[PDB]
């Protein structure tokens, strides 16, 4: 019975989140990609192996693969935008 | 072979590509064609003077092609463009 009373609010807040997700898709569609090393800024040169310096020390290099990765929470489509926006409403990882 | 503390091959030339440089890109692959004609001159030089040591071409793209072929010597940090012999020929004091 309590759900039925609060059933009207859950329609407005779902419509509001859907519109924000559609706006968010227009803004950050595909723009959350990045390379494993912060020196390549497009998929063409984000290939092969690169030298990673552990904890910023120049005296401890290590070889790593560079992969053109995507954010776990992104705005590629409306389904991903709504899931990304739901985590924001919980105030978890929203600064990231 | 003698006067060569390693194992070498006179049939072709070896190409070194630094770790931070991805082989198979357009710049590197285009460099591997016009540098493939260097092998004939490499062999011709050695025929006239058998007592010839490493003869190497250091590219501005990064790769170094040397003759005779021999496997490269932790991780590798060699860059031909930072070598003292490359730097003196790239500019003046
Ligand atoms: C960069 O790569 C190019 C593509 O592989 C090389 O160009 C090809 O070299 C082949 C071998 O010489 C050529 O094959 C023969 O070439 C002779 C010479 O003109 C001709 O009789 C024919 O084109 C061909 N003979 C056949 C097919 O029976 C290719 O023609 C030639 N071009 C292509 C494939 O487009 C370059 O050699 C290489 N760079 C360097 C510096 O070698």
């Amino acid at each position: 019975v309590a759900i039925r009373t609060i059933g009207n609010i859950m329609i407005v807040t779902t419509l509001l989140q859907f519109m924000f997700a559609c706006i968010g898709v227009q803004l950050f569609k595909g723009k959350f990609y990045r390379c494993t090393d912060e020196a390549k800024s497009n998929p063409e040169e984000c290939r092969g192996l690169f030298i990673l310096y552990k904890d910023g020390d120049v005296d401890s290099p290590v070889v790593r693969e560079r992969i053109w990765q995507n954010s776990d929470f992104n705005f590629d489509n409306v389904l991903s935008a709504m899931m990304a926006l739901f985590t924001v409403s919980t105030f978890e990882g929203w600064p990231a | 072979d003698a006067n060569f503390g390693r194992q070498i091959s006179y049939q072709h030339a070896a190409v070194h590509i630094p770790t931070d440089i991805y082989e198979g890109s357009t710049i590197v692959l285009n460099e591997l064609n016009w540098t493939s004609a260097l092998d004939e001159v490499f062999k011709k030089n050695r025929e006239e003077d058998p007592s010839l040591l490493w003869q190497v071409f250091g590219s501005a793209t990064g790769l170094a092609r040397y003759y005779p072929a021999s496997p490269w010597v932790k991780i590798d940090l060699y860059d031909v463009r930072r070598r003292p012999w490359y730097i003196q020929g790239a500019a003046s004091p």
